[PDB]
RNA sequence: UUUUCUACAUAAGAAUAUCCACCACACGAAAGUUUUUAUGAAACUAAAAACCAAAGGAGGAUUUAGCAGUAAAUCAAGAA
């Protein structure tokens, strides 16, 4: 299980993401080029919408591993703000100590 | 102690021995030799004082001495000054100016070219070349000053063609050139093609032993770099489309005889230049200095020790420095280190201490 | 720079010229004008100006140049 | 502050060294300084010991700067000495014999002068009493009378002049109007004189 | 007006709410219309240009911040 539903779909939006990649760029190549004929392109655009949905790249959400926060994760660690204080302020981080200057 | 103005003012006998010495200038004599624009630095400072005065420098003896050797049979010589900023080149040009003023010579004074390259409200498609432009307010404000440098030659030379302005009024042979220009101050819609007809009038029959042909250029690096003025479409435009430049850059290629031009290329004006680029390559770049071989590079250098003693003497004559204690050494020590013994600085340090 | 089939070298044949025929002076040939010694510090002179740059000392081998190529003295 | 409370305030003035000998009182004093062993502060950018420099113009010039342009500041202040000395060299051109021995050609007596006769001579401070607020006159001290003029100056050319002249030429015609006893500053400190006056009998409000 | 524009680091040129026989003009659109670019499956999001030039002419009672490299002005990067 993992910690929320919420989680749970993300996980199989990254596992669809992956298989359609190659194919998604292989037809996106052909859209971001201006040199091949425009009837070409119209039938590409349609190709590529026709995909599931889920295999978007920017459907993907970054949240955190432990509590699953949407937001407030630092992209480093990939942990909420709560969780890096947890861990970072029992020492069970290395090399991380409050700041002072 | 110092020597400040013992020294007669003669432009024609000005020696070497004769360094760092102010010579008295009338002020009708400026309002006859000198109808362009005067340096405003200096221009204030005359007005102020009431009394003209320069000090002979060391460029200013040298030119001088080539002037005197010129001979006429051969083509023309060019002569340019560079230097730092605040070196007084426009000055020495002035100095050169009023010597050949003084021995009656034809003269072509520009005060500075930027202004024909930067900052023109009208832009006036031309008549005579489509794809040209004119400037009508500059060039009447120069034919205006130009009138008034000097009468005798502008009825003494005969035009020899045929100008036609519009389809209503001509100017055919034999007539005075004064009257051309005249007509190009009134009629300021063709006064631009006035100034090429004469600048190329002049240049025709300078063959001729009638005339002694000087032309002062200040700020020739801008008769070849890039030009700030666009057109409707907002597109910069070459320095050559510009009518004014195009016809004055005929008037600095030696192919002419009987004539000596003095040229200045300077950075206070320029466009696109650094302000630490004072050297002639630089300033004139490629295509400028392609088009101006052989050339006498003379430096104009800052004060000497000597020089910078007669100056500060020349001011305390006048009163002009009025701190209590700026007649005692340690303000001339003061003013040597801030200024560099640069009359440029030096000028505006004393104009509030 | 070269100095062979330059524009500096087209204005100085028409610099040498117009002497040579206020002079008065009937002689006239590209070898003639060309092999002079004066030319050959002309040569030396604009070539290093360019390629080395401005300096103190190299504009002063250029007021040499044209002034002893001038008559200037 | 940076500096802790043993720091001092430099000494600048170099003819204070260099004739020590003529006096034995300041000797102890200077010769203490270091012999205390007491740190000193960095030199102030603003303050040199130039021979030109004067600290009524410093004071002015900071005052007439808007956010941080200190060399815009020092440009107005170089200009408005300049045009003022320009104005009374035309004057004295222009003059006959008795008259030409008058005008004063020295911007900086000139400057010190006119600052000298806008100085209120007494000023007003509110004081509660009562539930109402009547203004007291006191003997203001001679700081904030110099500073109080000052601020008259740039107030008044700052406000009532025209977008078409310059700053340096309106503050040099002010200076010129302030040195004669007839500029509209001497007109304000004459109307907190006005005010001061009128409320002679209220003197006794004030404590101290 | 200690301002705007251009060149450029800070010594320059030019403009400047007014005149008018007509004109046309300063500061100030960040907004809005149109076109294009960037990301993305999707532009509704962001940015650039052209056109456009409105309120605003130092702000009522009242009120916030700062003790020195501080206030203020100006520039840059990073987090996602
Ligand atoms: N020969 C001189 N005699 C007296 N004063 C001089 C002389 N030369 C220069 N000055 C002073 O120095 C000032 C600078 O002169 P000028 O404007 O000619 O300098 P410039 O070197 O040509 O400057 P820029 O860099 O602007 O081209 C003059 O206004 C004058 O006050
Ligand atoms: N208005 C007018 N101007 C003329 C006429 N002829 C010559 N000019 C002017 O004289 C100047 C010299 O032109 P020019 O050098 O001979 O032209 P180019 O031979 O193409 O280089 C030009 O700028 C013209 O404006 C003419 O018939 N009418
Ligand atoms: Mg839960
Ligand atoms: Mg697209
Ligand atoms: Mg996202
Ligand atoms: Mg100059
Ligand atoms: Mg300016
Ligand atoms: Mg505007
Ligand atoms: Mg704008
Ligand atoms: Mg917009």
């Amino acid at each position: 299980y993992y910690v929320d539903w919420k989680m749970l779909r993300d996980v199989k939006r990254r596992k669809m993401a992956y298989e359609y990649a190659d194919e998604r760029l292989r037809i996106n190549s052909l859209r971001k080029n201006t040199i091949l004929p425009k009837d070409l392109q119209e039938v590409a655009d349609e190709e590529i919408a026709s995909l599931p949905r889920d295999s978007c790249p920017v459907r993907i959400r970054n949240r955190c591993v432990m509590t699953s926060r949407p937001r407030g994760v630092k992209r480093r660690w990939r942990l909420s703000r709560i969780v890096f204080r947890h861990l970072a302020d029992h020492g069970q981080l290395s090399g991380v100590q409050r700041a002072m200057w | 102690r110092a020597i400040s103005r013992t020294s007669e003012d003669d432009p024609a006998k000005h020696r070497e021995q004769h360094e760092g010495q102010h010579y008295n200038i009338s002020l009708q004599e400026l309002k006859t030799v000198f109808p362009h624009g005067l340096p405003p630095r200096f221009a204030m400072q005359v007005k102020t004082f009431n009394e003209a005065c320069l000090m002979v420098r060391k460029p200013a003896l040298e030119l001088l001495h080539y002037l005197k050797n010129t001979n006429f049979a051969h083509p023309a010589v060019r002569y340019v000054l560079y230097g730092e900023k605040g070196t007084g080149k426009t000055l020495s040009l002035c100095h050169i100016l009023h010597f050949c003023a003084k021995q009656n010579w034809l003269i072509l004074h520009i005060p500075d070219a930027h202004i024909w390259v930067k900052n023109c409200r009208d832009l006036l498609q031309s008549n005579y070349n489509k794809q040209r432009f004119d400037q009508p307010l500059e060039a009447s404000t120069w034919l205006k000053n130009f009138k008034t440098a000097n009468e005798h030659f502008l009825s003494q030379i005969k035009v020899q063609e045929k100008y036609v302005w519009n389809k209503r009024e001509s100017t055919e042979k034999g007539r005075p050139l004064g009257e051309v220009v005249e007509q190009g101050i009134m009629r300021v819609r063709n006064a631009t093609d006035a100034v090429g007809i004469v600048l190329k009038e002049l240049k025709r029959q300078s063959s001729l032993g009638i005339f002694h042909l000087l032309v002062a250029v200040d700020g020739v690096n801008a008769l070849w770099g890039r030009t700030t003025l666009k057109r409707e479409d907002k597109s910069p435009i070459a320095p050559e489309e510009l009518a004014l430049i195009h016809n004055l850059r005929k008037m600095v290629k030696n192919d002419w005889q009987g004539g000596a031009i003095v040229l200045t290329v300077s950075q206070t004006g320029s466009l696109f230049k650094p302000r630490n680029a004072y050297l002639p390559q630089e300033l004139l770049g490629k295509e400028g200095f392609d088009a101006l071989d052989p050339f006498i590079p003379i430096l104009v250098s800052n004060y000497n020790p000597k020089e910078f003693e007669s100056c500060i003497q020349y001011y305390l004559e006048n009163n002009w420095l009025q701190h209590e204690k700026a007649h005692t050494e340690e303000g001339k020590k003061e003013l040597l280190f801030l200024s560099n013994r640069n009359p440029g600085q030096l000028e505006r340090l004393c104009a509030y201490l | 720079y070269i100095w062979e089939n330059s524009t500096s070298e087209k204005n100085i044949l028409e610099t040498l010229l117009q002497i040579k025929a206020a002079e008065k002076n009937l002689e006239l040939s590209k070898e003639e004008l060309l092999g002079t010694k004066e030319v050959e510090d002309y040569r030396k002179s604009v070539v290093s100006l360019k390629n080395e740059g401005d300096n103190e000392n190299t504009l002063s081998q250029y007021k040499e140049s044209v002034k002893r190529l001038l008559n200037l003295a | 502050s940076r500096y802790g409370p043993e720091y001092k305030d430099p000494q600048i003035d170099k003819e204070y060294y260099r004739k020590p000998l003529a006096e034995q009182t300041e000797e102890e004093k200077y010769e203490r300084d270091f012999k205390k062993t007491q740190l000193i502060k960095a030199a102030p950018a603003t303050k040199t010991s130039s021979v030109f420099e004067d600290p009524v113009i410093s004071k002015f010039t900071n005052m007439m700067m808007k956010g941080g342009n200190k060399v815009l500041a020092r440009s107005l202040m170089t200009q408005t000495l300049e045009a003022v000395k320009r104005k009374q060299f035309a004057k004295y051109h222009a003059a006959s014999a008795e008259e030409q021995a008058t005008i004063e050609r020295n911007p900086y007596t000139i400057f010190h002068q006119a600052l000298k006769n806008c100085e209120p001579v007494i000023g007003l401070v509110p004081i509660l009493k009562g539930g109402h607020f009547y203004q007291v006159p006191v003997p203001l001290a001679d700081r904030r009378r110099r500073f109080l003029a000052m601020k008259w100056m740039i107030a008044e050319c700052r406000e009532k002049k025209h977008r078409r002249v310059l700053m340096p030429e309106k503050l040099s015609q002010e200076l010129l109007e302030a040195f004669h006893n007839q500029g509209p500053v001497i007109k304000r400190k004459h109307d907190m004189h006005k005010m001061a006056e009128a409320n002679r009998a209220l003197a006794h409000y004030r404590w101290w």
